[PDB]
């Protein structure tokens, strides 16, 4: 049990963790924002980007 | 505005391309004058004052290297001591005080040779190295 029991588990984990990382999209862009942080509003929802 | 760039990099964006893109220079433009006028090695850092006028007529003065810089050369450290006057994480020597003093006594600041000294170990006791 606990030997397929846990490989079970943390394949499952695995199966799981490989969707979502969400975190470096935005992050260099806010970098991006703070490099160009004098071209901007408060109020937009776009960029423009290098 | 003080920068801390390699001799040799340019277009780091990141870094400056805020810093003076507020005064909107060329980013690559003022990285390869500061790499023409210090032709010298990347991944190295130098101090490096920048000085606007109103106008926007830059000048800047390029300084000598951190001691951090040349004892991370030296020791082989990354991140200095993780806790100072407990780990010491590096070590130097006095004739190695002398190599940086007669590197950068023009940038040192205390015009005797052991004031200089001080002030270079009031710095190696900040970033936590010991003596050989």
């Amino acid at each position: 049990n606990e030997r397929k029991k846990n490989a079970n588990k943390i394949k499952k984990l695995e199966k799981t963790l490989e969707y979502s990382e969400n975190a470096k999209e935005f992050q260099l862009y806010g970098e991006l924002l703070t490099a160009n942080l004098y071209m901007l509003k408060k109020g937009d929802k776009q960029a423009e980007v290098i | 505005v003080k920068l801390q760039i390699p001799a040799g990099k340019a277009n780091p964006a990141p870094p400056v391309g805020p810093a003076l893109g507020q005064a909107g220079v060329n980013i690559m433009g003022f990285c390869k004058e500061f790499n023409a006028r210090t032709a010298d090695q990347a991944g190295l850092i130098i101090p490096v004052e920048i000085s606007v006028y109103e106008d926007r007529s830059f000048t800047f003065i390029t300084k000598t290297p951190p001691a951090a810089v040349l004892l991370k050369k030296a020791a082989g450290i990354e991140s200095g001591s993780g806790e100072p006057n407990r780990n010491k994480v590096a070590t130097v020597k006095r004739d190695k005080v002398r190599e940086i003093a007669e590197t950068k006594m023009p940038d040192l600041n205390a015009a005797d040779v052991e004031a200089a000294m001080r002030m270079v170990e009031g710095t190696a006791r900040s970033m936590g190295i010991v003596i050989e």
